[PDB]
RNA sequence: CGCUUCUCGGCAAGUGUAGUAUCUGUUCUUAUCAGUUUAAUAUCUGAU
RNA sequence: GAUGUCAUACUUAUC
């Protein structure tokens, strides 16, 4: 029983800048094992990054448990991915 | 077109009995036809007066009777 | 309820058991499903409430938590005065989301 | 420059030559092209 | 359906008029016979007193306009 | 399919530039078929091509194909076919409709969503095909029989209702008919559903519809199969009909009392579980019915041993309390042995009916505190309260219910000595358990019972079971809470001890224990201003102020939760975390996308704009107010309703001059559960303020070329006329222009709005010499009954109603007049529902504003009683 | 020599359910009689 | 004016 809005890959908006890799990985990785992490390295995309997890019931559970987490001075919150909503720059 | 002459109610043959059996190819033109010009021309020849009460009066007949009823 | 089409009541003979709201409809009417200006208190009937079922919702249908009531629209229109107003049937209503 | 093409008092688009609707702006420019629009234009 | 069923009086789509009158009917024997103020103007109106205006007006409520048709 | 794993390239195919990382196909555009499922699809993946060789039936392989969209289809595509299936379910016919869908649902490949999906489109083809299904009755029962008796209560209660619709479509002979050759089948299993189909039957058609045919059935003499199956049945309306079989019950009765008398002890198992269920219904009810019935099951329970003297016992205990005080002390005098004598018992039926029996046995007059606590409650200790009973819900709900009423009855401190032993053991399921009864004990009775030398200990093991648990439940937080509500000032040297292992709690590696302690705090806020503890809430505040950097959002929202309880238990303007440095602290947790933490963070908005607006310098608030426009459009339904009275109270307190221009603003947004939260803030900043300076403004978004700004501005205009009610009377000369504008639109969401409006001024202005207005909008309301819309018909029928209490039922009569034998059906019948509404909204009024009828030939309808005068 | 205050110039809010108003791809110049239905049209069913 | 496929937008303090 999962709702069809939640998958594998999971959107953070609003992310510190001076976060390291080390860092994102122990915060995705405390809900269960991530397959992928890309960060942006982009003006138009900086504070946002795609997380990507093995298990669908992990990565509802990591979404579930990074709404509103707690971290440096920026409101950074966690969605689920969208095909048509990612694109929307192009 | 076929569609908008079925669908609104045209080519359908009325015969008026008052203005000399004249035809009419619709109820809602043949209604529209009964309070204009022809019309009064046609009942005011029989000498009925032009009111509301013979808006749907066709034959001469009932028409004079609705007349001499009132 | 007003939202949802399908949803019929009991309109049984309302004794004297008080309704009961849930927290998640506290406040809300029964009818108008409004939850400005309550005048009076929701009559239960007796098959709606009886063994398990006393101290239940009656929108919803889970653990009451507050007294159920009507509001001003419904007893200036005499809306109070019919039946109970007690969700039996749940048609296309909180049944596809559980499943999915 | 279409001169059938206007704005309504509801935020739409109004064809007065075929005198349709359109919500957004992507079926106004849609409903140039068609049967219809081309039938009112060979007409008037 | 239900309406003309736990209500009585209410009517539908293929109520006829005899229907509506004698529910009428019933409707004003009711409130003839609920309101003080009728059933005294009634029995200031003939000779008899509020019991047997009270007694015409529950044994003319079995048809009151007649036979159906 | 959500689960499988994917490659490196489908994964860098759906992310965007700027990342940096750390035949098989059916007629075109059908979805994909199961490979189990290419049986009943079969005739889809060839062409049609009608030309001459196109039958009726292959129109039915259309309703095949719209199955197909059914089932494993897109939800638009679902909601399109099920619209196809039931506005041409008369069409189409039952019969191949149910030929389709019968091997369908009997796959033994199938799941719960498509099985869900099957019993949706069996219940909306239900309504269309009435006095149809007649032959397609068996086919049908067949496939709803074992959705009765499924695990799901879900499945379980669309299986009841369709069981029902079916009873409602098919009849009463038709299913008697039905149902008479599936009573005495071979297998268990099909019988009992039968039985329930039956009962479910009889539930939804009446009891006497079927009581004679369930007394043919029980008094016939041929097997005991169809005895068993009527006895089940029976029982099965007898558990679902509480108190509907109560004037049916000496019916019932006297058809149960022949049984119990045979040879077979199936058959009187059965009829001591219909005698129970009918005792357990009806209660207090069946005195004199049941007089019959305990002679025969005394002798059962006392001459012989096994299911049906455990079975003959519980219908003793369910009918102990149906009896006399003197009947139920002599019966009571008599049981208590046989059920100490069945403590010992091995079987788990026994020993659950033995433990339900003993709730009932002793909850009035007659059974002594003392010989309960010396003879009944040692071995009910004994041999009840082990480890296997906290497995099984039935088997632990039952037991605390039995120990909740053995404390109401003998006593809560006796009770609580002997059950403070386990709540250190090293089982989870038996110490919630305990914990669960200790709190019963502690909501029903109390802590008045209990000394010093056991409040410690139960503290103790409070605090036990609360640094042990290892699940999510909320329990041990519930327990905790009502034990300390129930001790109150008797917790004075217990609160230095809370609070170590509190603050010890809120520094681990996990999450789960920092949010349970929030909770717990949360959950003893209220006990530290009772006694005289301000330092202690005070230090707990200061904690919990720098606390709200957990890194959990599940721990964050129960440390905001904690903060609003402190906040709520002490002073607002004398905390030591102030609201000069927790408001500012707050305005980026309100920003968070979780759903209980940003309900959380809202209430304390609104408790902090409510309590303590004089704490800021009039710019934090309107900063706010922008934002409390993105904590909408959320799937919880409580940040929403918060979010309104949070923008009503900072509208009361900086002056309603810059949040409405904001809530006009966002009004433009075309998205759901985003313009009508924005109409309701106005709405309530509009009630909460002065309404006449919203005014102008809300005759300003009308003018704005926009349908979605104009409908929000309707919208806002209806619910401040709702909120207002009787305040209404001077803003209705204002509003009338613009409701006799907005009803001549085109749009008729407009028109609904406009017609809400009016019937919202109707309802709050009934009764003050405004009828004028209200005819001029049922004036124009009038012309807009006629719609097809089902939602702008509602508000039609909302405003008639509106406008027939506060203009008066004469105008409705009026209005209404001259409709009712109009020759057009499609207004004669909406003249009719208007005329019924009306009838039912006032029948005395209609008498004197009844027009006058002439007389017929045959029949009088002239009224000579009000026609006379003196 | 150091500290503090004021002013000026540059530097991704998603999913599921209930209904509804529009164009976009298209169809009927079959001439009478009888029946169901429709306020009246339209449509369907059998015989030249 | 209707039909049957697709798209857009709107409403009921729906979740």
């Amino acid at each position: 029983r999962l709702p069809p809005e939640v998958n594998r890959i999971l959107y953070i908006r609003n992310l510190p800048y001076k976060i390291t890799a080390e860092e994102m990985y122990d915060i995705f990785g405390k809900y269960g094992p991530i397959r992928q992490i890309r960060v942006g390295n982009t003006p138009e995309t900086r504070g946002t990054a795609y997380v990507v997890y093995e298990d669908i019931f992990d990565a509802k559970n990591a979404c579930d448990h990074l709404s509103g987490f707690n971290v440096c001075n920026r409101y950074l919150v966690v969605l689920y991915y969208n095909a048509n909503r990612a694109f929307q720059k192009m | 077109p076929y569609w908008l002459y079925k669908l609104h109610g045209l080519n359908i043959n009325y015969n008026c009995e008052i203005c000399g059996n004249y035809t009419y190819r619709g109820p809602k033109a043949f209604q529209r036809h009964f309070a204009e010009w022809r019309h009064a021309h046609g009942m005011r020849c029989l000498g009925i007066p032009n009111t509301a009460h013979f808006a749907n009066v066709t034959q001469i007949e009932d028409a004079v009777s609705l007349w001499a009823k009132l | 309820a007003k939202h949802h089409p399908d949803l019929i009541f009991c309109r049984k003979q309302a004794g004297v058991a008080i309704g009961r709201l849930c927290e998640k409809c506290d406040g809300k009417c029964v009818i108008c499903d409004s939850y400005v200006r309550p005048c009076t208190l929701v009559r239960i009937c007796d098959e709606c409430n009886y063994g398990s079922y006393q101290g239940r919702c009656v929108i919803c249908g889970g653990p009451g938590v507050s007294d159920a009531y009507y509001c001003k629209e419904c007893t200036i229109q005499e809306k109070d005065r019919d039946g109970c107003p007690k969700i039996v049937n749940l048609g296309s209503s909180k049944t596809d989301l559980f499943y999915e | 420059k279409d001169p059938y093409f206007m704005k309504n008092h509801l935020g739409s688009y109004e064809c007065k030559l075929c005198l349709t609707l359109h919500n957004n702006e992507g079926s106004y420019l849609a409903h140039t092209q068609g049967k219809k629009h081309q039938t009112n234009l060979a007409r008037r | 359906e239900h309406l003309q069923s736990k209500y009585i009086g209410t009517g539908h789509a293929d109520t006829t008029k005899w229907e509506w009158l004698v529910n009428q009917h019933r409707d004003s024997y009711c409130s003839y016979m609920g309101h003080f103020d009728l059933l005294n103007y009634f029995a200031i109106a003939e000779n008899e007193s509020k019991a047997r205006v009270r007694f015409n007006l529950m044994e003319k409520m079995l048809q009151p306009c007649g036979p159906p048709a | 399919e959500r689960n499988r794993p994917l490659s490196d390239e489908e994964l860098d195919a759906m992310f965007p530039e700027g990342y940096k990382v750390l035949n098989d196909q059916p007629s075109g555009n059908l979805p994909f078929l199961k490979p189990d499922d290419i049986q009943y699809f079969d005739k889809l993946l060839v062409d049609v091509d009608e030309s001459t060789l196109s039958p009726e039936e292959q129109k039915e392989r259309k309703i095949m194909k719209l199955l197909l969209k059914i089932k494993n289809g897109t939800p638009p595509m679902r909601k399109a076919a099920l619209r196809q299936i039931t506005d041409k379910a008369r069409e189409f016919g039952a019969g191949p409709l149910f030929n389709q869908i019968l091997p369908l649902l009997m796959s033994p490949t199938l799941e719960d969503q498509e099985r869900h999906l099957l019993v949706k489109v069996i219940d909306r083809i239900l309504y269309k095909l009435d006095d149809l299904v007649r032959p397609y009755v068996h086919k049908i029962l067949v496939v709803i029989e074992p959705l009765l008796i499924d695990e799901d209560y879900y499945a379980r209660v669309e299986g009841r209702e369709i069981i029902s619709n079916l009873a409602k479509a098919a009849g009463l002979a038709t299913m008697i008919s039905t149902m008479r050759p599936d009573i005495d089948n071979m297998d268990e299993y099909v019988r009992n559903t039968t039985a329930r189909a039956f009962a479910v039957v009889a539930s939804a058609l009446g009891i006497p519809s079927l009581l004679p045919f369930l007394k043919a059935v029980c008094k016939s003499k041929k097997s005991w199969q169809a005895r068993h199956t009527g006895i089940k049945i029976v029982q099965q309306i007898a558990i679902l009909m509480g108190c509907a079989i109560l004037p049916h019950l000496r019916s019932l009765v006297e058809i149960i009392e022949h049984g119990l008398v045979d040879e077979q002890q199936k058959v009187r198992t059965i009829s001591a579980l219909a005698i129970a269920a009918l005792a357990e219904a009806a209660t207090p009810y069946g005195i004199e019915s049941f007089d019959s019935v305990l002679k025969p099951l005394w002798k059962g329970i006392r001459q012989h041993r096994g299911k049906g003297l455990a079975a003959f016992l519980k219908a003793i205990g369910y009918l102990i309390p149906l009896m006399d005080a003197e009947y139920a002390n002599y019966y009571t005098r008599e049981v208590m042995l046989i059920l100490i004598r069945e403590f010992q018992s091995p079987d788990e039926e026994m020993k659950k009916i033995v433990l339900k029996v003993v709730k009932q046995c002793c909850g009035t007059d007659g059974v002594e505190a003392n010989y309960i606590k010396t003879e009944i409650l040692p071995p009910f200790f004994k041999h009840f309260w082990q480890h296997r009973m906290a497995l099984d819900r039935r088997n632990y709900r039952q037991l605390v219910d039995t120990t909740v009423e053995l404390a109401n009855k003998v006593g809560a401190a006796e009770i609580i000595s002997r059950i403070v032993d386990d709540l250190k053991d090293e089982a989870e399921q038996y110490r919630k358990m305990v914990m669960e009864t200790i709190e019963k004990i502690m909501g029903n009775l109390g802590a008045a019972d209990i000394d010093h030398k056991l409040e410690e200990q139960l503290i103790d093991g409070i605090l036990y079971a609360f640094q042990e648990q290892t699940t999510e439940d909320s329990v041990m937080l519930n327990g905790f809470g009502t034990v300390v509500n129930a001790l109150g000032k008797r917790v004075k040297p217990y609160l230095p001890q809370i609070c170590g292992t509190v603050l010890w709690r809120l520094n681990n590696k996990s999450a789960k224990v920092r949010q349970q302690a929030a909770d717990l705090i949360s959950r003893t806020a209220v006990v530290m201003k009772t006694c005289q503890e301000e330092k202690l809430m005070g230090h707990l505040g200061v904690v919990l102020y720098e606390y709200l950097g957990e890194e959990y959002p599940e721990v964050l929202g129960s440390i905001l939760g904690a903060l609003k309880a402190i906040v709520n238990v002490i002073g607002m303007h004398k905390m030591t975390p102030p609201i000069k440095d927790l408001l500012p602290r707050l305005t980026p947790i309100l920003k968070n996308r979780h759903e209980k933490v940003q309900e959380n963070c809202i209430d304390l908005v609104g408790r902090i704009a409510d309590r303590g607006a004089e704490y800021v310098s009039a710019r934090e608030w309107m900063r706010i107010c922008f934002e409390l426009l993105e904590l909408l459009k959320a799937h919880k339904k409580a940040i929403r309703r918060a979010t309104v009275n949070t923008f009503g109270y900072i509208a009361k307190a900086i002056g309603p001059h810059d949040v409405l221009a904001t809530l006009l603003n966002n009004l433009k947004v075309q998205e759901r559960q985003n313009r009508v939260c924005t109409t309701v803030a106005i709405a309530i900043v509009a009630e909460t303020c002065s309404p006449f300076t919203v005014l102008p403004a809300l005759m300003n978004e009308y003018r704005v070329p926009e349908l979605n700004v104009q409908n929000g501005v309707l919208k806002s205009l209806s619910f401040l006329f709702e909120y207002i009610g009787e305040m209404g009377k001077d803003y209705i000369y204002a509003v009338t222009p613009l409701l006799e504008d907005a009803l001549m639109d085109r749009d008729l969401v407009h028109r609904q709005t406009a017609s809400a409006v009016v019937q919202h001024m109707s309802l709050g202005v009934y009764g003050f010499g405004c009828e004028d207005s209200l005819n001029h909008l049922l004036n124009y309301v009038w012309p807009n009954v006629f719609e097809t819309s089902p939602h702008v018909i509602q508000a039609v029928m909302g405003a008639l109603e509106g406008l027939r209490v506060a203009i008066g039922p004469c105008r409705m009569l009026q209005y209404c007049l001259q409709g009712l034998f109009h020759p057009a059906r499609k207004v004669r019948d909406v003249y009719w529902k208007i005329y019924n509404s009306i009838y039912i909204g006032s029948q005395d009024a209609l008498i004197a504003h009844y027009p006058r009828i002439y007389n017929d030939d045959k029949n009088t309808y002239i009224r000579y009683e009000l026609d006379y005068i003196l």
